[PDB]
Formats: structure tokens, sequence, C-alpha cells
């Protein structure tokens, strides 16, 4: 799981 | 075969394992703590390091107390079986012993247990690296003219900034720690021992920066990291 | 430069  | 050393972790597992970057740059204005800038800068910096490193690297920002909490807690509860190591970057305020989610404070120590030998096994032996660009405290350097294994073991802590110290940070070439880090694992990981590579680090910082500060306080204050090491083997990135 |  990625924001960036 | 013939004689075999056992002097460093096994970094060939089929995963180098993850990188979990935490980066909090705006706090619930209830905290009253302001902005952090320059921190996407140190955030995009460790993405691309770590990467290139062959770390498996998740970006999270702005993440509230509970949400730090949560996200370590699940982490820790993965499948490490076929990774080599985990590391963690927390960038934030902070003081000692803390790191500040954006509603409120987390204790570092409530953060690493979820890590620690008997509750994380598939890390278990495995080195638990936590990077931590933060204050730890309000100290600042004025700097002078030139069967079992213990639970707490297989951690290694790269702090920012000595113990009861403040940390520093550009808003715009980002945190020095963070700089100086990223640029000694970019030059030196296929070479040197992890160990090694945090002493450049320390130099780096020690003798490259210093701060700049209309207000006479702040004004040519200086900065050394603080490297807290419970690895038992040597830590290479390479194989 | 800023402290954090």
């Amino acid at each position: 799981d990625d924001d960036m | 075969s013939g004689i075999s050393l056992d002097n460093s972790y096994k970094m060939d597992y089929p995963e180098m394992g993850l990188c979990i970057i935490i980066n909090n740059k705006n706090f619930h204005k209830s905290t009253g703590m302001t902005s952090r800038s320059g921190t996407d800068v140190d955030a995009a910096n460790l993405r691309e390091t770590f990467r290139n490193l062959k770390y498996e690297v998740r970006n999270k920002n702005d993440l509230t107390r509970e949400e730090i909490v949560e996200l370590m807690r699940d982490v820790s509860k993965e499948d490490h079986s076929k990774r080599s190591s985990f590391v963690c970057v927390l960038l934030s305020h902070g003081e000692e012993g803390i790191i500040f989610g954006t509603n409120g404070p987390v204790d570092l120590k409530k953060i690493t247990n979820f890590f620690r030998g008997d509750r994380c096994r598939s890390l278990t032996g495995k080195p638990k690296l936590f990077i931590i660009q933060a204050c730890r405290g309000t100290e600042l350097d004025c700097g002078i003219e030139t069967h079992k294994i213990p639970v707490e073991a297989d951690f290694l802590y790269a702090y920012s900034t000595a113990p009861g110290y403040y940390s520093w940070r550009n808003s715009k070439d980002g945190s020095w720690f963070i700089q100086s880090l990223c640029a000694m694992l970019k030059q030196y990981a296929d070479k040197l021992e992890f160990m090694h590579i945090l002493t450049r680090v320390n130099r780096k910082v020690a003798t490259e920066f210093e701060s700049f500060s209309f207000d006479a306080t702040f004004h040519a204050k200086k900065q050394i990291p603080c490297i807290q090491s419970m690895l038992t083997k040597e830590l290479y990135f390479y194989h | 430069d800023e402290v954090d």
C-alpha cells in the first residue's frame, strides 16, 4: 500500500 | 565443503525486505506543531535510494498516531520468511523516545516492540533497521573550531541526532541526516559494511553542515547523528 | 535551516  | 565463516547477516533471501517510509509533514492544528517543509524531498530520496537496494518501498504520508501504530502492527504480522531484513524510516517531529503522528505522540518503543524477536518470528535473527529523522530534545550544538537470543537483538537505530538534541532540516534540500544517508548509501552500499557507511554519514553531517539563522539562538549550530547498534553480525547490502 |  503506497501513497507515493 | 571447506571452511565456513558466519560473521555477516544472510542477505540472499529471495527479497531484501520491506522499507516502510512514514512521512509526516502536516499536523493537526490542535497539536500546535508546524509543517515540516523539505520532508517530501527526503521521502523521495529514500524511496529512490532503497529502491536501488532492491527493497520493496512503501511510502505513507501524514499518519495519525493511531494509523502509525496500526501500520506497524499490521506490517509486523506479515510473513517475512522470504525477506532478508526489515527497514523503517520515520520522518516527523519528535522528542526523546517519541515520534509524532499528525494528532499526537507515539512512543518509539511501542513501534519497535512489534518487531521483537519473540513477537515477529519471521524476522527473528534478521536485521531490523529503524532510521529516525526527528528531534530528541531541545539542545543545540555550538560546535568547536578545528539456544535463545535476546528479544532486543538484531535492531539498529540510526538516529539523525545525539540524545537530547534538536535535529536539523533544510526546507529546500531536506534534512541534513537523510541527505547524507542517501548520498553515502548510493556511493558505498556496494562496497562498505553498514556501520562503516553510517560512520561516513556521521562525518558528513558533522563536517559539511552548519545552521544559518537570523535568530542568534539558532545560528551556527552543528549536528552529529547517533548510531545505536544491537546488531550481532555485519550487514552488507550485497551478497 | 529549521529544527524539527
